[PDB]
């Protein structure tokens, strides 16, 4: 009878939900969520006065059951929804900042290596310069000595530094990749690789020439050590608008399903 | 036992890792306190700031800073330290009517002088009518005192004399990017001499021997480091104006532990620039200039 | 009359239609793409059905024609929707292919410039064991001359060599991201610092004494950069991505246009 | 002016600069023009494939390989090279009796007594009776050469407390080092080149110097340097310079036909510090100043 009046504009309403949930989903900030959280409100309530009196037009005890789930179902599931995208922007911000740290970290590690690297060459021209004026003196003896040293630590040093140096490159390349990571088998390998590396670099750095700098770095570990958990944090990014999407889905599935029932009642009727 | 905070731009160079020698070796001379946060490099602005901020967190009584920049606290410092006095060690900080009133002491050597001293070297092996000499010019980047501080000085004591510029070529002290000029330079033809950076010279002289030109191009450095050095002991180099870096250290520690002492001080303090050539090698001078060997920076 | 039933049955496969896209543009394969597509297919070919009979009922021509437009407008979407699917999986395995083909080629120069490190490296061992015999027949003269010959022969190279490895390195590095690459900003950054250290590489090498070794570096950096397009390529991942969900996006308006008209037809017949 | 193509595993080693050295000076005296490929590392198997195959389209009359692993070409060699004749370098090279149709000749020392040497060395100064004697065992990856060493150490004073196995590489083998180090129970460290070579440097960092003896297994720039400064104590040469001459020579006599002798294996020199011949060096180690040839 009238039900057919209220089932259409149910009909009309589910569309727009539908639509609004979408306007939700591609919220960007604070501001955009909160709006189209308004308007999916509005919609959402009008929905339910329509269903109401589309109740009034039945008296089966099953059906009107039936519906009341629909109903509910569509409820639980927007409001997921909205906690999806509330998660969405507290998680963006959350690795943007903590990404920007650690990326500050690494950055003065590589340098930080880099510097000894140069320094270490700077010595080696000084150590070998001086075998020059140790050799004019004929102390033979020692200039031999000079030169065991120039291979044995001056040039053996040289090559683990530009080991050290490529590992501290090549974390900071793995940090630099993260703020924008959104593949789960790959956030997974960088995170498994960013820990061994970080294992290797915390006894590689041990043994450089100054221990006074092997504490600057060894610190400098720790503080990247203590951030690794930015990876899990980018998985939960990635669970997060997992759900989202399959939450989605699950709406308009929500909705022939409700609408589905609504049809039946208005023919009972 | 005093607070003295020495910010340098970074800690690469053998300029600087001697510049360090001579503020460490010049602070227990003078039993200081002094801490080295070295801000990684010249674009490390941001980092430097830090280290600053750092720095009076620490409770430098006055600081040393060798600035990544002239005009980087120019309106700004003591909204990073405060009342803390500071005292440039090698470069220029320019700082306000308001900032300056910060500055208690300052080291620094003008680098005019330093160009001067290689183009005046090359004015006298090379007098007017001497016969047309065509010079090769590698000084550096586009900016702290590598151009027109140490050009025009460069320029001064090479103008009324038989000495030619073939050009001049720019870029970042990297001894690639420099190699790379360099070798271009071998290249042309015309050049007998190649003035430029240490970094410049350096390469100069594994590029001139790996392309048997050794004896066909006159290195001039334009001023000292321990690679330069060793090229001037084996002749692989001709001239370089040393500005006595391990001293120039030693003056900025002194500055500040006077101020702090009230003892008599020079407010702005520069060592005076020393001719050097493959035999001018005096041992008291060099001292005063590059750090020792096995040694390491502290 | 009986339109109700049949605006019915439309206004539901409208929203059982919305999911069988969803779907398809999921599809992460040839297999699960045909499935999507017969689902789909059959889907549309009823409701085709159910507008015709609705649509003979109602003699209104403006409506008809705003008909036509709706169900004509959805098949014009959902075929777009299938194109961008297709580009989808070919794009995913032209990027996995181009990607490997260029991991190998990088690869490849890693190792061999690391090789360069390490002979450099062995080399200088062995010329400063020389002097050791210069020294003990105290052939001072000489030993000077080796002396020289290890700073600025052995120093010098070692650091040049160093250097281009480590550009070498950081370009497996990029490669190695290249694969899952999906931001437009991050694969623009990726793709110039790409080009730049492939520039300065073609050069470095150019320069460098090994005569053989040269050249196959050389070659490998010429193949590299043969294969530059997958960033262009990644950047058009990047856009039929969006594509796709524009045109879902637009999947709804239009179905929500198809509705609206069919209960205007409704309307106008009861 | 024959084409002699030469394939390695690799070219990392100071043990295959020395190889190199052998061959690019045997070519020059035969009057033959070499081509010298490397596969880049040992792995990569499928690497030294595309190779066997360049040396073919390159129109190698004949190809000496150093295979990456020795059942690499087992039933298919014929399927690269073709009909080329193929000579089997320093590992050594298992084939098929339809594959082994082409090779023609094969240089080449047994690991095991590269370690053997090692063993009767620690062995002959150690004893059974003259008093316990701990070792580390720093050989690499994970045979022969360790089979070797166990039995030359069966009768003696010589007490293996563990091999610690990993790759050879300066940095990873180093870090099995200073382990050791740690140990407090080790007297003398016998390992690889590589291991040996990073043992001189941290012991020289820990005073261990003239408290660890260093053993190696066989030759390397770094350490002979060591046994010439009396900082390494033992080191087998299986004569690697030598070893690649012989190759460069039985390919230019087959092409020729001249007499050669197919299973050239030189003598396994021992060394110490005070034992240092100047005739072995050279036909071992590359010389001064010589950098990797491949024409």
């Amino acid at each position: 009878g009238s039900a057919m009046i209220e089932a259409r504009q149910v009909s009309e309403l589910s569309t727009r939900i539908i639509s609004s949930v979408q306007m939700l989903s591609n919220a960007q900030n604070e501001q955009e969520r909160k709006e189209a959280g308004r308007v999916l409100f509005e919609q959402l309530e009008s929905l339910l006065t329509h269903i109401k009196e589309l109740g009034g037009e039945s008296f089966d005890s099953k059906l009107l059951d039936a519906l009341e789930s629909n109903v509910q179902n569509v409820i639980n599931n927007l409001a997921e929804l909205g906690v999806t995208v509330e998660r969405k922007l507290w998680l963006a911000k959350e690795i943007d900042t903590r990404v920007e740290e650690m990326r500050l970290l690494s950055e003065e590690l590589e340098q930080l290596t880099r510097t000894q690297v140069q320094n270490t060459s700077t010595i080696a021209v000084a150590n070998v310069t001086h075998i020059y004026d140790l050799l004019e003196a004929n102390k033979k003896d020692q200039v031999y000595q000079a030169l065991d040293a120039l291979v044995e630590v001056d040039l053996d040093l040289t090559e683990r530094l530009h080991e050290l140096h490529l590992l501290a490159f090549k974390m900071l390349n793995q940090i630099e990749e993260a703020r924008t990571l959104t593949n789960v088998d790959r956030i997974q390998q960088i995170q498994t690789a960013f820990e061994n590396n970080l294992k290797i670099m915390k006894r590689r750095v041990l043994a450089v020439e100054d221990p006074t700098r092997s504490k600057q770095m060894s610190q400098l570990l720790t503080e990247l050590g203590k951030r690794q958990v930015v990876f899990t944090i980018l998985l939960q990014q990635y669970e997060n608008n997992e759900q989202s999407q399959q939450l989605m889905q699950k709406t308009l599935e929500l909705f022939s399903e409700l609408n589905s029932t609504v049809n039946k009642l208005v023919d009972d009727s | 036992d005093e607070k003295i905070c020495a910010i340098y731009p970074h800690l690469k160079d053998s300029y600087w890792l001697s510049v360090n020698y001579g503020m460490v070796s010049e602070a227990e001379k003078q039993g200081v306190n002094l801490r080295v946060l070295e801000a990684g490099g010249y674009p490390n602005k941001s980092r430097q700031e830090q280290q600053l901020a750092l720095c009076t967190q620490w409770g430098a009584n006055a600081i040393i800073l060798g600035t990544v920049d002239p005009h980087a606290y120019e309106h700004n410092l003591k909204s990073w330290v405060g009342n803390t006095p500071v005292f440039a060690t090698v470069n220029q900080l320019d700082l306000d009517e308001e900032q300056s009133t910060l500055l208690k002491g300052e080291v620094g050597v003008d680098w005019y002088w330093m160009g001067y001293e290689a183009g005046k070297y090359l004015a006298e092996r090379h007098p007017k009518g001497s016969g047309k000499t065509n010079i090769a010019l590698l000084l550096g980047p586009r900016t702290r005192g590598g151009t027109k501080p140490v050009t025009t000085g460069f320029y001064e004591a090479i103008k009324n004399s038989d000495i030619h510029i073939v050009d001049s070529f720019w870029a970042d002290n990297d001894k690639e990017l420099q190699r790379n000029l360099v070798q271009r330079v071998i290249d042309m033809g015309n050049i007998d001499y190649i003035v430029g950076s240490a970094v410049a010279i350096e390469a100069a002289i594994s590029e001139l021997r790996s392309a048997d030109k050794t004896h066909d191009i006159g290195l001039v450095s334009v001023y000292l480091s321990h690679g330069v050095y060793r090229g001037l002991l084996r002749n692989k180099v001709l001239f370089a104006p040393t500005d006595k870096m391990v001293q120039q250290g030693r003056l900025s520690v002194m500055q500040a532990a006077h101020y702090l002492r009230h003892q008599p001080y020079e407010k702005q303090a520069s060592p005076i620039i020393k001719p050097l050539t493959p035999k001018t090698l005096h041992d008291d001078t060099i001292e005063e200039s590059l750090s020792p060997s096995e040694y390491r920076p502290t």
